[PDB]
């Protein structure tokens, strides 16, 4: 790897100003470098790797939505014969998208889940995969969409159980699991109700425990609780 | 599109 | 160059798929893969081409500065010696920077300038010339940065210089390559009379020609007239 | 920053 021969320290830092100055491709090379060293990362170190490639991933969705919506609009009756050349720039951002949703499951699978115990850390990585098979999912169409489907549902079911058992319903890293599993099942496994119900009960169950918190983690939490909300408004 | 993290 | 087996015609359709997708970096491949087929462009793609590489390297030069800033504050009195990242990573963002540039001005030099004939051609292309000059000399530090800052003069210089004589000076070429020059007077050349002169006399000599003009053409002249005054109003 | 275009 080319970020082989650079410290790890070194590596976190320059992920750091990566992000304050927007190169989250930058960013996310970085961190994969700091995640290859092969030990464990922390909370911070965490975030950094998440929010990178959230980043990088994010647009290219928007840009294969973009070209989708144009692929679409070409397939219509009365639309004029442009050629191939719609399909293969769609073809071409949607083969880099699987590339990074490919780069962090592979991070994921070695070997940061099998050698995350703590409930803050292994939920954290299950979310993310879960997430980056969503991503999958989202421009799936062959024979092996059913089979990502499930996998992104695996990793986020297993996230959930961790959760409710050994977090607290305030907890960010739960309601943000919650969040995302919802739209999963809203977006991509066509189950609104289900979508609404697991969005409705977080944000309750939040809501019932936010007395026992200070100012700063009650902020944190309502936050998250705030797009609970919107997402039920958008919903119902 | 809904709201993730 | 990977661009050589696809259709001229079709790496302009996907350069404008690009845009739309707000993927600059491809869109600027593309664009390159055109030029090099090796005949002229039309305005449109001149129009593309320019786009492209503005918006990758204004995404460099934000970077740049960022990077640059914390690099200056880690050089003044009291700041905790942080080690060699900060530099390397801002040398980093500015070779790709350079590299940038030095590809834009490889295209006009191979050879987009010697077969532009036409005004309107010519002007764009030495403009270009002029501007990635000019963000080179942004970052030079050495030897050889009063070249630098020549040889963005001597571009910008000859494009003026045909507009002066075979444009009109509500031109929106000649009014944008005015506003460009004006700023490397103010920005560059430590020049800022130079820079105010400029940018007041093509002022009023487009304002004088507006009365010649359709509702579209006072439109597009007066949106750039604006932007003179912008500069005049931030500088006075 | 100044205005280019
Ligand atoms: C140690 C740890 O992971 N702690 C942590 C991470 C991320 C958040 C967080 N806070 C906010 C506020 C607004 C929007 C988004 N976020 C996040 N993002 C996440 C959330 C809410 C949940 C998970 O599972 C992951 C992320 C990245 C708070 C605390
Ligand atoms: C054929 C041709 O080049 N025509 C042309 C190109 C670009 C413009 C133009 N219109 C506007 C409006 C708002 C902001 C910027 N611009 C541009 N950009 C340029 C200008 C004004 C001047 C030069 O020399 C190059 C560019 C890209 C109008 C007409
Ligand atoms: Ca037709
Ligand atoms: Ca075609
Ligand atoms: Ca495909
Ligand atoms: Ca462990
Ligand atoms: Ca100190
Ligand atoms: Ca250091
Ligand atoms: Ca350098
Ligand atoms: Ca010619
Ligand atoms: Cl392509
Ligand atoms: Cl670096
Ligand atoms: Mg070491
Ligand atoms: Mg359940
Ligand atoms: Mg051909
Ligand atoms: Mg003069």
């Amino acid at each position: 790897g080319a970020m082989g021969s650079m410290e790890r320290a070194s590596l976190i830092q320059k992920a750091k100003l990566a992000e304050q100055a927007e190169r989250y491709e930058d960013m996310a090379a970085f961190m994969k470098g700091a995640v290859e060293k092969g030990e464990e990362l922390s909370c911070e170190e965490r975030n950094l790797l998440s929010v990178a490639y959230k980043n990088v991933v994010g647009g290219q969705r928007a840009a294969w939505r973009v070209l989708s919506s144009i692929e679409q609009k070409s397939n219509e009756e009365g639309s004029e014969e442009k050629g191939p050349e719609v399909r293969e720039y769609r073809e071409k951002v949607e083969t880099e998208l699987q590339g990074v949703c490919d780069t962090v499951l592979g991070l994921l699978d070695s070997h940061l889940i099998k050698e995350a115990g703590d409930a803050e850390s292994r939920v954290f990585y299950l979310k993310m995969k879960g997430d980056y098979y969503r991503y999958l999912a989202e421009v799936a169409t062959g024979d092996d969409k059913k089979r990502i489907i499930d996998s992104a549902r695996s990793a986020y079911q297993e996230a959930m159980d961790i959760s409710k058992k050994e977090m607290p319903p305030t907890n960010p890293i739960r309601l943000g699991l919650a969040l995302n599993f919802s739209v999963f099942h809203y977006e991509i496994a066509n189950s609104p109700e289900e979508a609404i119900s697991l969005a409705k009960t977080t944000f309750d169950e939040a809501m019932a425990d936010l007395h026992t918190l200070s100012e700063d983690s009650y902020k944190d939490s309502t936050l998250i609780m705030q797009l609970l909300r919107d997402n039920l408004t958008l919903w119902t | 599109f809904p709201a993730t993290v």
